[PDB]
DNA sequence: TACAAAATTCCATGACA
DNA sequence: ATTGTCATGGAATTTTGTA
DNA sequence: TACAAAATTCCATGACA
DNA sequence: ATTGTCATGGAATTTTGTA
């Protein structure tokens, strides 16, 4: 009803498996519905557990009202269901096979995979150390609509590392 | 030699006439209200003052009272003070009786990520193998990141801040001169990312006051949750972090989180005042909030304060003073006055030290 | 139930009319200047306050600001304060913001040997096998005896005071509650000689202030003599003792020795003013000096002091507080007020403790 | 020339040898010329050394202007002579064989030996522990002349242990 | 009945636990 | 059941030598 | 245009090193 | 080269509901 805001919705997805870096295989991807801000967490499995351990990190900063995801076994589990009921997060699922996000999220989530591939090649074994440099680049990347970096929309100032 | 003229009744500058100056035992004597006192010759007087002083290395008044038992001469104290100024031992041992001038209240950083303050708490009781908490406070917002570590080591500080700067990169990180941050490995990590390192004067936690103060609250809350229970603090850090970042400062009337993000997340009792504004209206209402924040001014100077003049003689407090050894270093010159509370001294002897006046005393005399 | 009448526009004591009270989602709501807030029913309100408080156990104002986001009702703070008073955890953890009233300046003992103050310094660097110094100050004169010991033990205290009381026997010996003096062996040694033992409230060195202050000077002089040299303090004690007993207090204008004996011995710069008086004239001039001595009065109370009322709720500081555990004990009742700075409490739970107010805080709320 | 005072003169003498108590054999005796106050120190020998060690204890309280003694080998030594020149004490010696004190000191020094004997008998092995009780009794003992205890003349008040 | 400087007193500051 | 203390050295105040 | 009480602000006090 | 901070809960002050 009212205008879209940060923390209204968090779109989550798993990327992988990738060539093992530092004993990790997967990247959990969390994009903010409204701003396009992106968190990335390396996991060892697309398991409920790995998701919860990861999302405990994120929810020490901020808790979303809604998490949107596909019907992946990890997110459909009742452990994950209970986790989110505790923190008072509403869970929301896309249809099987027809996985829909925001127009802006689809755009963003595509950017990530391509950016990951470009920088995987050449150093496929060493992608772990790069996740911060990646995360930083995405969030300070100019959006064709609004011409605001996700950073700017989240914090309401300019960053000290532009691109 | 000069005391010849006196006995005869000829005037000498500083020797009040009306008292009769006589001779006994081949010493010059004088009848004074207080009693009859020996007047020693000029050359003997330094020797005397020193002997009196050295009995127990007493100050001006104490040292005089001894001397005045036997002797009299003109401007006695002047001579006493002269010695107390040259007593190597009293200088480096006696405490101060002058307090440092009123503290400064440095302007709050303008934007979030302008300045980070960092510090380690601990050691604590071992929880899950961890002993220390790295604490990181954004200067502007007072937002705080907590990271459990096994050592207050550069190594672990770097690991922890790599996760942190995935969110954003600060301009300035301010820390104390603890080994973990003064290492050359840290300087490089910092240089790579274009972060300026900035250090408190040595042994002055007040300069890291923002973190230090936050250290307090972290500990006080952990304490409250741990009553009854055994001290399992590892699992609690996140809750504490979150709890603290979302607590109002009654003075600001805002939570750190609010100052950082400009809206409440999905936490309990989340504020809804700006629910009708577009993100955009909200984001400028925020810029308005951030510049209007309460800023404290410096308090009045106490009656007996001092302030550093260029060229003043000055002494630095011995850092970790051994049992029974002087609590102060030898005298030092002030070189530049960086501000009314911070000073560059030519030291021991001699390098440039930058020090807080709280670790300084004015060499007296 | 009571919120039925309200929606209809009928008045209720505490619910300001002029604001329209409406219904949505089956919750009662109100339009207020600040915004539109949910008014919870009576029974729900304690539950709410508690949840808000428990986020990070915040005080009055912080806890309210959370609640006031979503809710409104009459006299909100009254309810908040009610909880903060019953929070076991905040009570025993939060610090005080009220300082104890102004200190007392107990009258100087009348005669020498009326009262002895005693304490151990140390441990020090081993000198000749000795580690501690027993320090004994006569209350009236400030005369001081020093005895080197290997332990702060009853055993050694007795050995040392046996030599001391060969000179004279005190009426009263005042000490801290350190194990060496609270032993039953010491009580007996003391009883035999007809000496009353008297103890400071626990963990309050200010009560032993006369010795403690003399501890300082002993150490400061030892320090000055030991500069350059290795810390051979054993041979120095006598010289220190003598040096100190014969030093003027600029306020009294007398040395402890003088107050004790009424003439200077054969020391350097020995005072000769009473050389013509018979011992007898001298001895009464002394009695005159001893009663005329400067006596300090108590200072003004600070703006925000407190004083102990009988029946007041009160909390004793945890003595050796473990890492991360509350800095205060549970609440206690004041039983008698022995003086404005000393109190008997019914404790934990419950014995009679006699404590200084400096180790006390008023339970708030 | 001027009236007699405390610390003007200290009369010293050795008593012994006595039956061994606590490994001690001798008592050094110091009486104040003017007041009659008495210090007692147990020594192991009537040696210069034992005297100096003992008198170092006394001179942390007060230093006399003069010490008077007989021509005992211990006091005629040049070590003792140097000791006293340091502290600025004048040494004064009685004639050999004709040992003179003050009228009052002779009286007092006699009291000591008799008091020592009365309390030696019965417990000759245990006189060390008693030296304080002895010292105390002497100094708070009423003088036929002045009717002042030595204590009173030294301190100018009354003691808390009268006799 | 008055002055400048010395001599004395005042007293905040800090350290002992 | 018991309780703060006091050296120190600039500053503030009072006394002093001389008129 | 004025009141009593509530609501809000003030701010000394203490603890983080 | 750099620099004190701020929760807390009585008290003091200002605002509020009603007249
Ligand atoms: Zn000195
Ligand atoms: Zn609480």
């Amino acid at each position: 009803d009212r205008p879209q805001k940060p923390f209204d919705k968090f779109f989550i997805d798993y990327i992988g498996p990738l060539p093992p870096s530092q004993g990790y295989l997967y990247v959990l991807v969390v994009v903010d519905g409204m701003t396009g801000f992106t968190w990335l967490y390396p996991t060892k499995a697309p398991s409920t557990s790995a998701t919860v351990k990861s999302l405990n990190v994120l929810t020490s900063i901020a808790i979303p009202k809604v998490i949107h995801s596909d019907q992946g076994a990890a997110f459909t589990s009742s452990t994950f269901a209970e986790w989110a009921k505790e923190r008072g997060i509403h869970l929301e699922f896309s249809t099987p096979y027809h996985p829909q996000s925001s127009g802006k999220v689809e755009r963003k989530n595509s950017d990530i995979k391509r950016l990951l591939t470009k920088l995987l090649v050449g150093r496929p074994t060493k992608w772990y150390d790069l996740l911060p440099v990646v995360q930083l680049a995405l969030n300070n990347t100019y959006s064709p609509v609004l011409k605001y970096t996700p950073h700017q929309l989240l914090f309401g100032i300019d960053s000290n590392t532009p691109f | 030699a000069e005391l010849d003229q006196l006995l005869q009744g000829h005037y000498i500058k500083g020797y009040p006439k009306q008292y009769t100056y006589f001779l006994e035992d081949g010493k010059v004597k004088v009848s004074r209200p207080e009693g009859v006192k020996i007047i020693p010759p000029q050359s003997d007087r330094q020797k005397i003052v020193l002997q009196a002083h050295n009995l127990a290395h007493t100050g001006r008044e104490a040292t005089l009272l001894k001397i005045a038992n036997l002797y009299w001469w003109p401007n006695m104290r002047k001579d006493v003070v002269k010695q107390l100024g040259r007593c190597q031992q009293c200088l480096i041992t006696n405490a101060s009786n002058k307090a440092s001038g009123p503290i400064l209240r440095p302007d709050r950083p303008q934007k979030p990520f302008d300045k980070f303050f960092i510090d380690y708490i601990g050691p604590l009781p071992p929880s899950q193998g961890y002993l220390y908490v790295l604490v990181v406070v954004d200067g502007m917002t007072g937002f705080t990141w907590l990271y459990p570590t096994k050592a207050p080591s550069t190594s672990a500080t770097v690991k922890s801040l790599n996760v942190l700067t995935s969110i954003a990169i600060p301009k300035v990180i301010h820390s104390d001169q603890g080994a973990a941050f003064t290492s050359s490995t840290f300087a490089e990590w910092a240089k790579e990312r274009g972060i300026h390192l900035e250090f408190s004067t040595p042994y002055h936690p007040q300069s890291s006051g923002k973190v230090e103060r936050k250290n307090s609250d972290i500990k006080r809350l952990l304490t409250k949750l741990l009553v009854g229970r055994p001290t399992k603090w590892y699992d609690l850090l996140p809750v504490v972090q979150l709890a603290l970042n979302n607590t109002y400062s009654p003075v600001l009337k805002y939570t750190p989180h609010q100052l950082l993000f400009g809206i409440d997340s999905n936490t309990p009792f989340a504020n809804q005042d700006t629910l009708d504004l577009t993100r955009e209206e909200e984001l400028s209402l925020l810029q308005e909030i951030r510049t209007s924040l309460y800023h404290p001014s410096t308090p009045p100077a106490s009656s007996r304060s001092w302030s550093p003049v260029v060229g003043q003689l000055v002494q630095e407090r011995v850092a970790r003073p051994a049992s029974l050894r002087p609590r102060w270093h030898k005298p030092s010159t002030v070189l530049k006055v960086l501000n009314p509370r911070t000073v560059v001294i030519l030291d021991h002897l001699g390098n440039n030290r930058t020090v807080s006046i709280d670790n300084l005393k004015p060499t007296s005399h």
